[PDB]
RNA sequence: AAAGGGAAGCGCUUGUGACCAGACUUGCGCCCGGCGGAUCAUCCGGUGUUCUCACCGGUGCACUCCGCCGGGCUCAGGCCAG
RNA sequence: CGGGACCGAGGACCGCGCUCUGCAAGGAUGCUGGCGUAAUGGUCACCAGCGACCCGUCUUGAAACACGGACCAAGGAGUCAAGGUUUUGCGCGAGUGUUUGGGUGUAAAACCCGCACGCGUAAUGAAAGUGAACGUAGGUGAGAGCUUCGGCGCAUCAUCGAC
C-alpha cells in the first residue's frame, strides 16, 4: 500500500513530538522505545513489532504490539505484569523476545530494561557524608 | 464518511494521485526471494577485522 | 612540503538526490542494495538516473516508446526513469509492457486500454531485478528553451 | 474487497455497522508538499504592516 | 555509578582564544573575533602572537563532550526527563535547569539516586 | 527569506513598412494540423471509429468551433472519411484529406 | 592583595601565593552460619498471545526458591610512582 | 652483546608465521609501594627566561606619507517591489494557470465554480501571402543498456540526404 513502518520512520526521522534533542545526544520520549534513542531499531511508534517495558509497584510491566491490531489503538497492545523473580521475568521477556522472531534484535535491550528497572525498585543506600577540603571550605 | 467518496469525486480537473511506489515496505522488496535468488554472494561483514 | 602539480579533484556527479519525497528515498534504498549486491550495470544506471534532477530526465512519450518497441523490441519491458506522457498524434497504441517513475492520466489509461502494463520500478525490482530483457530509454535532453538559446 | 471501518455508537461501544473506507486514506502521505503548501497558505491571512 | 570505561581525556589546549586587542580595549569582548585586516600580524601568523583557531585543535570522538568524570551532560527540568538517563547512567550525568525549584529538585534527586543516575549539580539549592 | 541570502553570510565581510492603426482581430486565423485533427473527436467516439465500429458514418468537424480557422498539412491521416468545415485550407491538408476520402468545406 | 631603576598591555613554559572543580567512600560473584517468608519444579483449570510462549487461582512443606544479617574467598575499583 | 630516551594507538576469536605443551607471530602486560587529599589537576595575580611595532582605511608593484580613533552604553549601513535570466524542489502535462469575478463560509482564512484570457502546441516574409513524411520519420560512423550472442541500439555528437 501506500503506508510501512519505513514509510513512518521516513516522515518522523527528524522531528516528531517524543524527539529529544541536545547537544550530547538524541533522545526518545516513546513508551516502545528500549534505551531511549531515536534510531529505527529502537522507534517502537514506527516499527510493526516492538516491545516497551514499564516498572510496576512491585516489578516489570511488559507492553508489545499486536500486528493484528495495528489500527485499533485501545487493543493493539498485550500486556504482561511480572511481579516474580528477577530470572523468572527475564527468562519470560527474552522468550517473548527471540523464542518467535519477534524482534529477536531487542532481547538483550530488553533484558536490560528489565534489570535496570529492578534495580532503581531496591531500596536506595544512604550517601557517606560530604568531607570538607581545603583552607577556605574547612575554616 | 459516505460523503467523502462523492466529495473527491467531484472535485474538477484533480484526480486521486497515482504513487511512484507501489509496495512501501522495503523490507519485504530487498528479503523476497525474488530479488535475493538472484542476488552475488557478500564481499564482507558490517565489521571488518584491521589487517595491519 | 611536497610538490603537487596535478591536484586531487572531488566528484562532480550527484551521489544522492536533492528531493524530499520519502518514497525517491525508499526507492534510492532499493536501487542502492541492488547495484551493491548485483554485478548488472542495468541498476547502477538507473540508480544514477535516479539522482538526477527534472531537465535531467525529459519526459518520453507513447511514440517514442511506440517507435523504440520496433525490430525485436516488441516483448522487451520498456524503462524510463522519467514521466511517460501521453502523444495525441498516435492514433493506435500498441500492447507494451512500462516501468516508469510516473505516468500521465491519458498515458496510463492509453497502455491499459490497449493491453499493455504499467509497472513502477520497486515492481520492475521485483519481475526483473538484473534488467533482464529491458529496454532502457531516455527523452530528448537538449529539447528546451534555455537549451535552445544556449 | 475494499476494507471497512466500524462505526461507534453514543456509548463509545459499535453498532455493529462498517462502511467501506474511501480512497482518498491510500493517497499517498508527501511531507514535502505538506510543508510546501502549509507555508504557502499560513501568509494568505497577514495583514500588512509599514511605517 | 562509575561511568564507562573510556580512553584517558586528552585536551590539545586549555586556554581560551583572546580576541586581538580586547585586553586594551574594553568595549571589546574577550570572545574570538578573527581579524580580516589585510596588515594584521595575528591573520598573517607572525611568531609571538596569539594562536587562532582551527580544526586541528579538535577533541578526540571518543571524548569529544565528555566531562572528566567520564560521562556526558544531559539537561534535565523533571523526573520524567531525569528517567530517560534509565539505560545510560554509566555514559551520561543529568544536570539540573537553573530555572527548576528547590522542591522539584529534591524530586530529581531523589530520582536519580534510585536510578543510579549522577547529578552534577545535586548540591544546588541546599 | 533574508535567512537564506548570501548577505546574512557576509556580514562582517564588507523595419520596412508601417501599419496605422492596427487591429488584430483582422488577421485572426489559428491554425491546426492534420495529425492533431482527431484529437477534435471526443475520445469514445474517436475509438469507435479508430476500432471500426462506424464503417457508414463519418464525423464532421467545425474547426470554427474549436477555435481554427485554417487547417495545416503536416502528418497523415487514417483511411477514415472526414468532412472538415474549415474557412482556410492549404493544399496538402486537402490533398491528405481526400487520399483519406474525406471533403473539405469551405465556411466562413 | 600585589607590582613599579625612562611605558604598560600580549604569547610559550615553570614556580610561588590565593582559591577551586572533579575522582574516591566500595560493588559484583561464590562458600559457610543464622534469621524472616513461601509470587520454588511439576501438575490441573481459565485467560492472553508472537500459537508456543506467558499471567492468574489451587498444589510446594522447606536438601527448593526469595530478601536480610555476620564472616571468609576471588575479581574489579581513585591519584602519583618504582 | 650491552647502555639510554620518547611512546603503548586497538579492544572476544579469525590472519601471516615460528624456535610448535607454547611464543617476542594482525598495537602493554605482570609485580610492588605511598597516599586517598587539594597530593595530582585546574583558574586567578605576580615574578623569572625566551618571543612579540597600533588598529582600521588608502596608495602603488610595494612601503613610507596621509586620514580616523579620550572613554563607555544604546542606535547604525546590499532592503523591498516590478520585469528578465540560469539553477534547485514540487504539481499537472500537449496542455497549463481556482483567487478580475461568481458561489460559499465557523468571515480579510479555508472550500467550490466556470466563460474568456495569457503562455505553449508552427514557422517564415517588409507585405500580400503561403505553410512542414519519398523512405518501419531516412542513410553512414560512434554510443549507455539489452541480447535468442546473429544483433537491437536511448540521450547525444559528426556527416550526407528529405520537407
Amino acid at each position: 500500500s501506500n503506508v510501512s513502518a519505513d514509510l513512518i520512520w521516513e516522515v518522523s526521522r527528524n522531528y516528531n513530538s517524543f524527539l529529544v534533542k541536545q547537544r550530547t545526544g538524541t533522545f526518545s520520549r516513546d513508551a516502545l522505545n528500549l534505551t531511549n534513542q531515536h534510531s529505527r531499531k529502537h522507534a517502537g511508534f514506527v516499527n510493526d513489532k516492538a516491545l516497551g517495558i514499564v516498572p510496576a509497584e512491585k516489578g516489570v510491566k511488559v507492553i508489545a504490539k499486536k500486528v493484528k491490531a495495528a489500527n485499533k489503538p485501545a487493543s493493539s497492545l498485550y500486556t504482561v505484569t511480572y511481579k516474580s523473580t528477577a530470572r523468572k521475568a527475564y527468562k519470560a521477556i527474552a522468550s517473548q523476545a527471540a523464542k518467535h522472531g519477534y524482534r529477536a534484535d531487542l532481547r538483550q535491550a530488553a533484558v536490560a530494561r528489565a534489570s535496570a528497572i529492578l534495580r532503581s525498585q531496591r531500596p536506595v543506600k544512604p550517601e557517606p557524608p560530604k568531607k570538607l577540603r581545603g583552607a577556605a571550605a574547612r575554616r | 464518511i459516505k460523503q467523502l467518496d462523492a466529495v473527491y469525486e467531484s472535485k474538477k480537473g484533480f484526480f486521486l494521485p497515482a504513487n511512484i511506489v507501489s509496495q512501501a515496505d522495503l523490507s519485504r522488496l530487498i528479503n523476497s526471494t525474488e530479488i535475493q535468488s538472484v542476488l552475488r554472494a557478500p564481499k564482507g561483514e558490517a565489521r571488518t577485522k584491521r589487517a595491519c | 612540503g611536497i610538490d603537487l602539480r596535478w591536484k586531487h579533484v572531488r566528484s562532480s556527479h550527484r551521489k544522492a538526490p536533492k528531493s524530499d519525497n520519502v518514497y525517491l528515498k525508499l526507492l534510492v534504498k532499493l536501487y542502492r542494495f541492488l547495484a551493491r549486491r548485483t554485478e548488472a550495470p542495468f541498476n547502477k544506471v538507473v540508480l544514477r538516473r535516479l539522482f538526477m534532477s527534472r531537465i535531467n530526465r525529459p519526459p518520453v512519450s507513447l511514440s517514442r516508446i511506440a517507435r523504440n518497441l520496433k525490430n525485436g523490441n516488441e516483448k522487451k519491458t520498456v524503462v524510463v526513469v522519467a514521466t511517460v506522457t501521453d502523444d495525441n498524434r498516435l492514433l493506435q497504441v500498441p500492447k507494451m509492457e512500462v516501468a516508469a517513475l510516473r505516468f500521465t492520466a491519458k498515458a496510463r489509461a492509453r497502455i491499459e486500454a490497449a493491453g499493455g502494463r504499467t509497472l513502477t520500478l520497486d515492481q520492475l525490482a521485483l519481475e526483473k531485478p538484473t534488467g533482464a530483457n529491458t529496454l532502457l530509454l531516455r527523452g530528448p535532453k537538449n529539447a528546451r528553451e534555455a537549451v535552445k538559446h544556449f | 474487497s475494499r476494507p471497512t471501518v466500524t462505526v461507534f455508537g453514543a456509548d463509545g461501544k459499535p453498532t455493529g455497522a462498517t462502511e467501506v473506507l474511501p480512497k482518498v486514506f491510500s493517497a499517498p502521505i508527501r511531507p514535502d508538499i505538506v510543508k510546501h503548501v502549509h507555508t504557502g497558505m499560513a501568509k494568505n491571512k497577514r495583514q500588512p504592516y509599514a511605517v | 555509578v562509575a561511568a564507562k570505561k573510556h580512553v584517558p581525556i586528552v585536551k590539545k589546549r586549555t586556554k581560551r582564544f583572546m580576541r586581538h586587542q580586547s585586553d586594551r580595549f574594553k568595549c571589546l569582548d574577550s570572545a574570538w573575533r578573527k581579524p580580516k585586516g589585510i596588515d594584521n600580524r595575528v591573520r598573517r601568523r607572525f611568531k609571538g602572537n596569539l594562536a587562532m583557531p582551527s580544526i586541528g585543535y579538535g577533541s578526540n570522538k571518543k571524548t569529544k563532550h565528555m566531562m572528566p568524570s567520564g560521562h556526558k551532560a544531559f539537561l534535565v527540568h523533571n523526573v520524567k526527563d531525569v528517567e530517560l538517563l534509565l539505560m545510560h547512567n554509566r555514559t551520561y550525568a543529568a544536570e539540573i535547569a537553573h530555572n527548576v525549584s528547590s522542591r522539584k529538585r529534591i524530586d530529581i534527586i531523589t530520582r536519580a539516586k534510585q536510578l543510579g543516575v549522577k547529578v552534577t549539580n545535586a548540591k544546588a539549592k541546599v | 527569506p533574508t535567512r537564506f541570502s548570501k548577505t546574512r553570510k557576509h556580514r562582517g565581510h564588507v523595419v520596412g513598412m508601417r501599419h496605422f492603426h492596427l487591429l488584430r482581430n483582422h488577421y485572426w486565423r489559428p491554425s491546426i494540423n492534420i495529425d492533431k485533427l482527431w484529437s477534435l473527436v471526443p475520445s469514445d467516439v474517436r475509438e469507435q471509429y479508430l476500432s471500426g465500429q462506424k464503417k457508414d458514418t463519418a464525423p464532421v468537424i467545425d474547426l470554427l468551433s474549436h477555435g481554427y480557422a485554417k487547417l495545416l498539412g503536416k502528418g497523415r491521416l487514417p483511411e477514415i472519411p472526414v468532412v472538415v468545415r474549415a474557412r482556410y485550407v492549404s493544399a496538402e491538408a486537402e490533398r491528405k484529406v481526400k487520399e483519406a476520402g474525406g471533403v473539405v468545406e469551405l465556411v466562413a
